[PDB]
C-alpha cells in the first residue's frame, strides 16, 4: 500500500477505534522511509498509546488485585506476567520504530523533540514494570530521552509550543511517577506553565488548541499535587 | 493519576458492552 | 483446565477488561461439556458482547462513512474493503457463539430460564448477522433470528412472570429486531410497551437484587419507546 493510502486507512481505522490496525498502518508508514507531518506524528502516537495503554490498565488493575491476596495469588502473577509481556513487546516495536526510522531521519528540531518525549514515555511505560538492573537501566534511557529533548526544546522553542507544554508534562509526571519526588515534577511543570503565560501574546493562532489544553493539563496535574 | 499525552479513548439492547 | 481456574482466569479478565481472554477461557468452560451457572451465562454473555461490539461499532462508522461520501472513487474501494474485513471477523465470532449455543448451551438446558436467556442469545447474534448480511444469506439470518426470538418469547410467556428481568431483556431486544430488521416500528413500539405495563403492574411484588435490573430494562423499553415514536 501507499503512504497516501496508507494513512487514509490510518484515520478510517482511528474513526472506528481499531488501533491495532492504525497502528500497524503507522508502523509501515513509517518504516516506508519518508519523515511525518504533524498530523502523521500525531497518528503514530494516538495509535501505539492507545494498543499500550489498555494493557497499561490491565496490569494495573491486576497488580492491585494481587497486591490484596494462595493458588489464586499463582494464577494473577502468571497472567500480570503476560500482560507485562505484550506489554514489553509494544514498547520494544515503538522504541524500535523511534531509533531505526523517525529520530534517525527527522529533518526538524521540533520533530526530533517529539520523538524523544515519545522515547522517554515509552521507556517509562517499560519502568512501570521493571524490577532489579533492568528498572534503573530503563529509568535511565527514559530520563535521557527526556532531558535531551527538554534541553533541545528551550534551546530552539519557544515556552508557548505545545510539544514542548506536552514534554514538560510528561517529564514532570516521569519525576513524580518513577523517580519519586513531587517537589521537582511541581517545579517543572509550574516553570513550564509560568514560562508559557510570559509570552502568550505571542502564541499564533494555529496552536491556541494544543497549548490551552496541555496548560490546563499542566494546572491540573499541579492541582493533584498540592493536596 | 497524572495526566499525560496523549491520551486514551442507535436503539438500545441488553447486554450492552463496557 | 477445569471449571474452578477458568472461572477465576475469566473473571481476572472482566475486571482487567480483556475481553478476548474472557471469551476464550468461558468458550472452554462451555465445552467442558456440563450445564452453565447463572454466573457462568453471565460471564459468557458479557465477555462475548463485549468482543462483538466492538466489531459493531467500528463497521457502523465504516459503513456511515462509506454512504457518506461520492461515488465511484478509488478512495471508496479501500472503505468498503475494509468494512467487508471487518463483516468478516464479525460473522467469525457470531459463528463461534452460534455454535457454542447450536452444540452445548441450548440442547442440554434444563430449565426454563436458561432455555430463554440461549435463545435469547441466538436470537441476538443472528440479529447481528443479519444487519450486515445481504440478500439469501439476509432472509436466512433474519429468519433464524425471529425464530429463536419467538420461541424464547412463547417460553417466556408460559414461564416467567412479567417482571423477570431476562423476559423484559428478550422483549426489549425483540422489539428492536422488529424496528431495526423488520422495519415495523408499530409492532417494536407494541412488543416493548406491551412488556413494559405487564411488568408495572406486577411491579410491588419483586426482589431488590431484580429491582435494579428490571427497572433498569423498563426504563430502556420506555426511551426505545420514545425514540421509535419522534
Amino acid at each position: 500500500m501507499e503512504k497516501t493510502e496508507l494513512i487514509q486507512k490510518a484515520k478510517l481505522a482511528e474513526q472506528a477505534e481499531r488501533y491495532d490496525d492504525m497502528a500497524t498502518c503507522m508502523k509501515a508508514v513509517t518504516e516506508q522511509g519518508a519523515e511525518l507531518s504533524n498530523e502523521e506524528r500525531n497518528l503514530l502516537s494516538v495509535a501505539y498509546k492507545n494498543v499500550v495503554g489498555g494493557r497499561r490498565s490491565a496490569w494495573r488493575v491486576i497488580s492491585s488485585i494481587e497486591q490484596k491476596t494462595d493458588k489464586k495469588l499463582q494464577l494473577i502473577k502468571d497472567y500480570r506476567e503476560k500482560v507485562e509481556s505484550e506489554l514489553r513487546s509494544i514498547c520494544t516495536t515503538v522504541l524500535e520504530l523511534l531509533d531505526k526510522y523517525l529520530i534517525a531521519n527527522a529533518t526538524n528540531p521540533e520533530s526530533k523533540v517529539f520523538y524523544l518525549k515519545m522515547k522517554g514515555d515509552y521507556f517509562r511505560y517499560l519502568a512501570e514494570v521493571a524490577c532489579g538492573d533492568d528498572r534503573k537501566q530503563t529509568i535511565d534511557n527514559s530520563q535521557g530521552a527526556y532531558q535531551e529533548a527538554f534541553d533541545i526544546s528551550k534551546k530552539e522553542m519557544q515556552p508557548t509550543h505545545p510539544i514542548r507544554l506536552g514534554l514538560a508534562l510528561n517529564f514532570s509526571v516521569f519525576y513524580y511517577e518513577i523517580l519519586n519526588n513531587p517537589e521537582l515534577a511541581c517545579t517543572l511543570a509550574k516553570t513550564a506553565f509560568d514560562e508559557a503565560i510570559a509570552e502568550l501574546d505571542t502564541l499564533n493562532e494555529d496552536s491556541y488548541k494544543d497549548s490551552t489544553l496541555i496548560m490546563q493539563l499542566l494546572r491540573d496535574n499541579l492541582t493533584l499535587w498540592t493536596s | 493519576y497524572s495526566n499525560t499525552l496523549p491520551v486514551r479513548k442507535e436503539n438500545k439492547t441488553l447486554p450492552r458492552s463496557s
